[PDB]
């Protein structure tokens, strides 16, 4: 997920906005990487055997 | 882009591997406006003319 898309992207306007609340979704495309990096270490896991 | 990866990263040196830096996003080059078509000019010229 791209959160500042999600959120509202371009937009100046609203990115403004969305600076206002810091790190608050950046932490979330971080946790979203972490799980799909998880589902090939799984797949990795089952299969490469 | 190395530079993107070091400033993402918060480091000065990277390890092997892909980071995401950032997000991509093409721009609109033209507006389409498009309004229904008209037949129905109003007659004011009725009066004026
Ligand atoms: C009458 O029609 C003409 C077309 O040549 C237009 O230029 C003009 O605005 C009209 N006259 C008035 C008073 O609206």
């Amino acid at each position: 997920v791209d959160c500042t898309m999600y959120i509202c992207g371009d937009s100046t306007e609203c990115s403004n906005l969305l600076l206002q609340y810091g790190s608050f979704c950046t932490q979330l495309n971080r946790a979203l990487t972490g799980i799909a990096v998880e589902q090939d270490k799984n797949t990795q896991e089952v299969f490469a055997q | 882009p190395l530079s993107e990866t070091k400033c993402t990263l918060k480091s000065f040196t990277v390890e092997k591997g892909i980071y995401q830096t950032s997000n991509f996003r093409v721009q609109p080059t033209e507006s389409i406006v498009r309004f229904p078509n008209i037949t129905n000019l109003c007659p004011f010229g009725e009066v004026f003319n």
